[PDB]
């Protein structure tokens, strides 16, 4: 028999290296016979101006089409000669590219990957089809209300800032993106200290190096071109988005206040408060017995089809709130009930409340970690957030001391007094002025 | 809880029952009830020939006293024939109540 | 021996307590994004649109 | 280390551990039930079942189910498909003893009240056009009722005049025939054997034995057109296989994997699909083609399925029916089946990876077969499969009587005999 | 109408001169508004309940 | 699409060291939410009347 | 009876009392400059009261 502060003290250490080219090397051993293998790069859309908002994404799309050793489909052939598959991803503050293989072609997929985000074409040939390609999927995003009213969310909250604009562009810019500016983002933003090279399943930590001064080994580990860019931190505002159109049969709003950033030692605490909240949807099954009161609620009344909190981090700032789905004659009686629990936990806030919020918290990170592929993203981007990878057994010491006085207290400086950023999309004339949402971030009786 | 001399609260049992008056307007004693949350919950989950039977005989006794009438002495419900119909929806109704709040106490 | 979900296309579907129900072994026919306008479809009854991502720890 | 254990009690009852030394727990309960054994008369009690999991048993109410398992971060749910059903519970470590309670009164002594079935029956109508705004699954419900007389032609979800109808009476005769002791398997994995052994004689009180058993399906050879108002045509053209647990199944999943049956590069050209290649000779319009493959305790279907603009579905499912005709009369590489025998052993690995992808596959195998076998004996089985084999399975497709089943704007779509 | 039959005592007292007979009347009448109200009432419902078996 | 929107210019009605576009806010934060806000704690002694 | 009394109410009554306190005292001297109290505005001698 085990306990679950000793099976804590069994999970395999995550063993970094360091090139001189400054690549970092991180890994994780657990006898498997399938392994996960990629790179993360510290690159975004919060890294471009408005002459090239729309060069991440599209870079992302020439990634697997050609290179210069395996020359159009002929890398596509040997990722499926073998059974392997090859993901990517695109954020405003990352990036990936990865490969799920058998641990015996590691030697081919670490050659794969070192040789993609090296010596890409992105040829004039293949770029003009793949701008037809990138112009439809804008006009399938603008059908997914979910993506628009959280893209809303994000031109609100940071108006005047990088950290507004969207991961894709406008498609002024997805229009008219050339090959120069194309081949000047990968040497800006591809350099060797900003990617990591992880690596989880089974694996040696001892051949990963060797194959990273095999393959890696050509990056300059140097500051050409003087181009240190000074981080400049991004505001938060107050203000509203409203989008009025009544031909669509059910509203999204989203509303949150800022947030802390991603080495803020409050975000603990503000992740058992938003699982004290939680989610809902129509197709739970236990709804008007559920221990969150706004669930609760928006069963018996029928008031909602879904809601949901979030906690969405950067370097110097982040979001905090939530967003819910009703009709059109629902929104005023969602929007008193959310902003009675916020005040109720700056306030109020229970020993009992805080209890299954930590439990809440405790399962939601070890069921992210099942598995090779998120294991390896666990890997790559707490080494480019924290700058190490937090064990698991420092995330509990953090959760053991949280209660309802520390629960109280950092509520009350998030929330208590603070002007929302608003987002919503029709119809959604039910929805109540912004005089009447900021007054409702203070209570009546205390 | 007496065993000896339980002929004597059987007589009062039955006394109350005639002095009330609810059986000369055709009633039984689960019609008379005070409605509060609980009972018109319990209301709402009776079988349907159940329900049937007991809005008929309440609609026939708000029309006799009306006229100021009674039914004839055979039209009477009689004592050990009222069936508790409700007694058994209502002690769940109570039970699910007096559960959701020493939940609340935790 | 195996499963319809190894070697074969048939369905599953889910249903949670306090998650979103789902449905699909073979459903999805993937490469069929690459060419052009395959849209999501508009809910009456909304579904999960990410299958609770959110929560991570 | 310690691999699995696995128990055959008694009764039947499959019990299989393995311990690791994770912080997380997860317990199956895997039972034969199902679409495939209920007959005309109650249609769509499977589905209701499947939606009942958090309503009052015997030894918890539906109070103390949603809030006992909420308090400790818990989850419950429930899977099902037309030949089993699965009910899976998970926590941290030291909590797994209180959701495993749980678990043996929501499927072991269920109360089925009328007032919670009769609001429950609104639920059945949100839950199928949930699924059914994916084409996708209408178009595999028909294609089942195409193909079959009787069972394994009733489809997952309730049908539409049904929906009100199904009864508390119901319910109960389907989990006292059907949830029996030797048509079940109870696998956990982050639990010592002699505990769960301990959980599983908390049930042997009654329900030992076998249950209602389900008729045997006969291939029908049918066609069901469904003309609606979406944008593009699904269409799907099958034929009958092969059981699994056989031989020749083995040569089907390798064929399958000839002819493509699915992505592996994210925006990719498949490059070594020849479905996909063939069609995209003359056909420059949107489109998509797979090879399905569906496999059952005594029959399975397998065919083509593709995905067009309705002006040119008949051009697409014509490629990809010469296609499969070049294969069976001997034009086969020797390569091509090599690069095929890959993706079939390394998509079997990769689904083994999670802890619910394990689960899922010792499931299956304490059902069908009642043994486990390790993944090095079922990576030898694929590499026995000759080019002799894949021949002889093109052959049995291209002979055999076809079913159908269309969706869309069906005016250019050729029917079964066309 | 034990309650009637006391505020009607209590307005032929009302009229009265303060004598003697006219205050130990009064006294144990303005006790007995107060323990029929309070007490008397709430004991005898719960004799009917248990005599109805609820 | 929706991603050729921009919230238009504030600038002519912001507070004014909140043209700061480059800080985040936060020593520029609980210090600028009250100017039109203590003319009515000074109401409180006018509203006496 | 027994629906009052617990771990609960009595909690909620633990940051009420600040709250009854100053819905109390707000009872106790604003009422006195409404009908005149002249026993209580000697208390404070500061307020000139009438002239």
């Amino acid at each position: 028999t085990a306990t679950y502060a000793q099976a804590l003290q069994s999970v395999p250490e995550t063993q970094v290296s360091q090139l001189d080219n400054g690549l970092r090397v991180a890994s994780e051993q657990s006898s498997q016979p399938t392994c996960t293998v990629g790179v993360w790069i510290d690159a975004g859309s919060r890294y471009e101006n408005e002459k090239n908002n729309g060069a991440g994404y599209f870079v992302e799309h020439l990634a697997f089409k050609g290179t210069k050793n395996r020359p159009g489909s002929a890398l596509e052939k040997e990722v499926e000669s073998m059974g392997a598959h090859l993901n990517a991803y695109s954020t405003r503050e990352h990036t990936a590219y990865y490969i799920k293989a058998l641990s015996k072609d590691l030697p081919k997929a670490v050659e794969l990957l070192a040789d993609i985000v090296q010596n890409c074409s992105l040829e004039d040939s293949q770029i003009e089809k793949e701008r037809d390609v990138i112009l439809q999927e804008l006009q399938e995003n603008d059908s997914s209300m979910r993506d628009v009213v959280f893209d809303y969310l994000h031109a609100t909250a940071f108006q005047g800032t990088p950290l507004a604009q969207s991961v894709e562009g406008p498609s002024e810019n997805v229009r008219k993106l050339s090959r120069a500016d194309l081949t000047e983002y990968v040497s800006q933003h591809y350099k060797a200290p900003r990617m990591v090279l992880a690596a989880a399943g089974g694996v040696e930590h001892r051949q990963l190096l060797d194959l990273a001064q095999k393959h890696f080994s050509s990056l300059s580990g140097t500051y050409v071109e003087d181009a240190v860019p000074a981080f400049t931190p991004c505001r938060f505002t107050g203000s509203e988005i409203r989008h009025r159109d009544d031909a669509l049969p059910l509203a999204h709003v989203a509303i949150a206040v800022e947030g802390p950033g991603w080495a803020n030692p409050d975000n603990v605490p503000l992740q058992v408060a938003n699982a004290i909240i939680g989610h809902y949807d129509s197709t739970y099954g236990g709804g008007t017995h559920m221990s969150s009161t706004l669930a609760s609620v928006a069963a018996t009344r029928k008031l909602c089809q879904s809601f949901q909190t979030f906690n969405i981090c950067y370097a110097e700032t982040g979001l905090l709130g939530a967003h819910f789905v009703c009709d059109n004659m629902s929104i005023d009686d969602m929007m008193f009930f959310l902003q009675g629990q916020w005040m109720r936990l700056c306030t109020s806030a229970t020993e009992s409340e805080v209890v299954r919020g930590k439990n809440i918290l405790r399962n939601a990170l070890v069921s992210h970690l099942d598995g090779t592929t998120p294991v390896c993203e666990d890997i790559g981007r707490s080494l480019l957030t924290y700058g190490r990878r937090i064990p698991l057994a420092e995330w509990e010491s953090r959760i053991a001391e949280v209660d309802a006085s520390v629960v109280r207290e950092v509520c009350s400086k998030y929330f208590y007094d603070q002007c929302p950023a608003v987002a919503g999309l029709g119809p959604i004339e039910q929805l109540p002025d912004y005089n009447r949402i900021r007054s409702g971030m203070f209570w009546l009786r205390f | 809880a007496v065993a000896a001399s339980s002929k004597w609260l059987e007589g009062i049992r039955k006394w109350y029952y005639n002095a009330a008056g609810f059986n000369k307007l055709g009633l039984m004693r689960d019609d008379t009830i005070y409605e509060d949350d609980d009972v018109k919950e319990a209301i709402r989950r009776l079988p349907e020939n159940l329900y049937n039977d007991r809005v008929f005989r309440i609609k026939r006794a708000l029309d006799l006293t009306m006229r100021q009438q009674i039914l004839p002495k055979e039209q009477w419900t009689k004592y050990e024939e009222d069936k508790f119909y409700l007694e058994p929806y209502l002690k769940e109704v109570i039970r699910e109540r007096k559960e959701r709040e020493e939940w609340a106490k935790k | 021996m195996l499963s319809v979900a190894s070697r074969s296309g048939p369905f599953a579907p889910v249903l949670s307590a306090t998650s979103r129900g789902v449905a699909g072994a073979l459903r999805p026919l993937v490469q069929a994004a690459l060419p052009a306008t395959s849209e999501s479809p508009v809910l009456d009854a909304k579904r999960s649109f990410l299958c609770r991502e959110s929560l991570s720890g | 280390p310690q691999d699995l254990e696995f128990t055959r009690l008694p009764n039947g009852l499959v019990i299989a551990s393995l311990e690791n030394y994770a912080p997380a727990s997860r317990i199956g309960l895997f039972i034969k039930a199902g679409s495939r054994y209920e007959d005309s008369n109650n249609l769509g009690t499977s589905h209701l079942l499947r939606l009942a999991s958090s309503l009052t048993t015997k030894g918890a109410s539906s109070f103390k189910i949603t809030r006992g398992i909420e308090a400790v971060g818990g989850k419950l749910s429930v899977t099902s498909t037309r030949e089993s059903m699965a009910y899976t519970v998970e926590c941290l470590r030291d909590d797994i003893e209180i959701l495993m309670e749980f678990l043996l009164n929501v499927t072991a002594a269920p109360e089925f009240r009328r007032w919670e079935v009769a609001a429950l029956q609104s639920q059945l109508r949100i839950d199928k056009a949930v699924a059914f705004q994916n084409p996708q699954a209408q178009v595999l419900e028909n294609l089942h009722a195409a193909a079959y007389r009787n069972a394994l032609a009733n489809s997952l979800y309730c049908p539409d005049y049904r929906i009100g109808k199904v009864t508390p009476d119901q319910l109960h005769y389907y989990v006292q025939n059907h949830f029996t002791s030797a048509r079940m398997a109870l696998i956990g994995l982050g639990v010592s054997h002699p505990v769960l052994k301990q959980v599983a004689e908390r049930f042997l009180n009654m329900r030992g034995g076998l249950g209602l058993s389900g008729a045997k399906a006969k291939y029908r050879g049918g066609e069901i057109r469904d003309q609606n108002g979406d944008s593009l045509v699904h269409a799907a053209l099958v034929a009958e296989s092969a059981a699994t647990g056989s031989a020749e199944a083995n040569a089907f999943s390798v064929l399958q994997h000839v002819l493509g049956a699915g992505p592996h590069v994210k925006r990719g050209s498949n490059a070594t699909s020849s479905l996909y290649q063939a069609v995209a000779k003359g056909v420059h319009q949107p489109f998509d083609v797979s090879a399905f493959n569906a496999s059952y305790s005594d029959s399975g279907l397998f065919g083509i399925y593709t995905i067009s603009q309705a002006a040119s579905a008949g051009d697409v499912i014509k490629s990809a029916y010469d296609q499969v005709k070049a294969i069976a009369q001997g034009n086969l590489s020797n390569t091509d089946v090599q690069a095929a025998k890959n993706k079939l052993k390394a998509g079997y690995l990769m689904s083994v990876e999670s802890s619910e992808g394990f689960l899922d596959e010792v499931g299956s195998q304490a059902l069908v077969a009642g043994s486990y076998m390790q993944p090095s004996t079922v990576l030898q089985q694929i590499d026995s499969v000759a080019d002799a084999d894949v021949i002889n399975a093109a052959k049995k497709f291209v002979s055999g009587r076809k079913s159908m089943a269309a969706s869309g704007n069906l005016g250019h779509t050729p029917f079964v005999d066309e | 109408w034990m309650l009637v039959a006391d505020l009607i005592t209590l307005t032929w007292i009302g009229g009265q001169p303060v004598e003697h007979p006219f205050i130990i009347i009064g006294q144990l009448a303005s006790i007995l508004y107060f323990l029929i109200i309070l007490v008397l009432m709430p004991i005898t419902s719960i004799i009917e309940n248990n005599l109805l078996k609820w | 699409s929706h991603t050729d929107i921009r919230v238009p210019d504030f600038s002519d009605y912001r507070r004014a060291e909140v043209l700061d576009s480059t800080k985040s806010s936060k020593e520029s934060s609980d210090a600028r939410k009250g100017f039109s806000y203590l003319i009515t704690a000074t109401t409180t002694v006018g509203v006496a009347y | 009876l027994s629906r009052f009394l617990g771990p609960r109410y009595r909690e909620l009554a633990r940051n009420w009392i600040p709250t009854a306190s100053m819905w109390g005292a707000v009872g106790a001297v604003g009422l006195v400059w409404a009908t005149d109290w002249r026993l209580i505005l000697d208390w404070v001698p500061y307020i000139n009261g009438k002239f």
